[PDB]
């Protein structure tokens, strides 16, 4: 999904809010903020009401301009409630009487997702690959900076998993696949306008082709 | 136009969502503060430490960290959520690792501890993939210019750390000094170790 989420790439931000070693303050700044988390994992280990590739879709469906002003650990809680109601377990009704006013949500999926690839290639270190240059409006691993660019495999995962385009969706076509740690030069990504060496992506290997 | 939509706060929006799964017999008793206390004192910084600790010290043992880091993390017992599969990527005279989730804030939890609002903030997400050497010089670490930047984006299921160089002067250390050398941010990248 082409959201305000993937912001790799994005120019325009100011500095980053830290210096090295500076005090982070304690784990959780507010008391509710552990809740999150942990509730993901109940939907997650003790419901198996959703996969967290789920948690990560329903993030990246909360309306852009909501995205953009909501701190991160607001944002999970949209999106574990979010996912709560889809999947028919709360109703919104039930949480707004709770929260005593608005709880707005994420956005609907605008897409089914897609299955794991059928064809794909089983790749090896040192061997050149491309990403395909493939859009998906559904949940996807792989940011758009790399998409159709080249690079060389570093690693190739000696685990599989569910593709997430399928598991983020809940399908029961996730199938499994291993990952490879592509690495691109600076410069295949960003031409001139970077200053650094190299970038390496874990991507799926439904999301590669050879070069 | 553009304008935020409404909302109640968001403790009441947090406590909201616990109550309604809660009051319906979802959440096991003890859960949320069980992770709460997992969250807060079992996944640390402390641990990555003392892997590097360990790998500065030990050949074998950085060999295994290096070809296997899901072994090596597994022989301290500090694999877990978000740490299932470890990669540790090796910094050298000529090479800074650094690491991102640019779509999230993918990290490996047990062995960094979960990340920081900076790491996780729009501004790291943007920047780093693309001007890493300003952005870690901003942080307070210049890179020298013989130096390649590799930056890594936790975009699956890999969950990385970084394995630093080990500074000058601390030659026959023990593994306990060392440890206090290696703190969040040498894991993730950011930051070199430093020698008082
Ligand atoms: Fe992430
Ligand atoms: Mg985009
Ligand atoms: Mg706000
Ligand atoms: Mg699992
Ligand atoms: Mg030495
Ligand atoms: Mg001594």
């Amino acid at each position: 999904m082409d959201g305000v989420h993937d912001l790799a790439g994005v120019q325009g931000f100011g500095k980053v809010p830290h210096t090295v070693n500076a005090d982070i303050g304690p784990t959780f700044h507010a008391e509710w903020e552990h809740l999150p988390y942990s509730l993901m994992f109940a939907g997650v280990a003790e419901l198996g009401a959703f996969s967290v590739d789920e948690v990560r879709y329903v993030v990246e469906r909360m309306e852009p301009r909501h995205y953009m002003m909501t701190p991160y650990y607001e944002r999970y809680v949209i999106g574990v409630a979010t996912l709560m109601v889809e999947k028919g377990i709360l109703t919104q009704d039930e949480l707004e009487s709770l929260a005593g006013g608005p709880f707005p949500l994420s956005r609907p999926s605008e897409s089914e997702g897609r299955p794991a690839p059928v064809e794909t290639t089983t790749f090896e270190v040192g061997q050149r690959v491309r990403v395909r240059d493939e859009y998906v409006p559904g949940h996807i691993r792989m940011p758009a900076y790399c998409r159709g660019r080249v690079g060389t495999i570093s690693h190739r995962t000696t685990e599989k998993w569910p593709f997430p385009d399928a598991i983020g969706h809940g399908r029961n076509d996730a199938g499994e696949e291993p990952t490879y740690h592509v690495k691109f030069a600076a410069e295949e990504l960003f031409g001139s306008d970077t200053d650094g060496g190299s970038v390496v992506v874990d991507l799926f290997e439904g999301y590669l082709e050879p070069a | 136009e553009n304008a935020a939509p409404a909302q109640a706060p968001v403790s009441d929006r947090a406590w909201a969502l616990f109550r309604a799964l809660d009051g319906k017999g979802l959440v096991p008793d003890g859960y949320v503060e069980g992770w709460k206390k997992t969250f807060e004192e079992d996944f640390s910084p402390r641990r990555g430490a003392e892997l590097v600790a360990r790998a500065w010290t030990d050949p074998e043992f950085r060999q295994l960290l290096l070809t296997d880091g899901t072994a090596a993390v597994a022989q301290y017992g500090y694999l877990g959520p978000q740490g299932e599969y470890i990669v540790a990527v090796e910094d050298t005279p000529t090479l800074k690792n650094v690491i991102v989730c640019s779509l999230c804030s993918c990290t490996a939890w047990p062995i960094l501890g979960l990340p920081p609002t900076w790491y996780k903030s729009f501004e790291y997400r943007a920047r780093v993939v693309r001007e890493p050497r300003k952005v870690l010089s901003e942080m307070g670490t210049e890179i020298a210019s013989d130096i390649e930047i590799r930056v890594y984006d936790t975009t699956a299921e890999t969950r990385y750390m970084v394995l630093p160089q080990r500074p000058a002067g601390t030659e026959g250390w023990s593994q306990e000094q060392l440890q206090e050398i290696v703190t969040k941010d040498c894991l993730i990248g950011v930051a070199i170790p430093q020698v008082p």
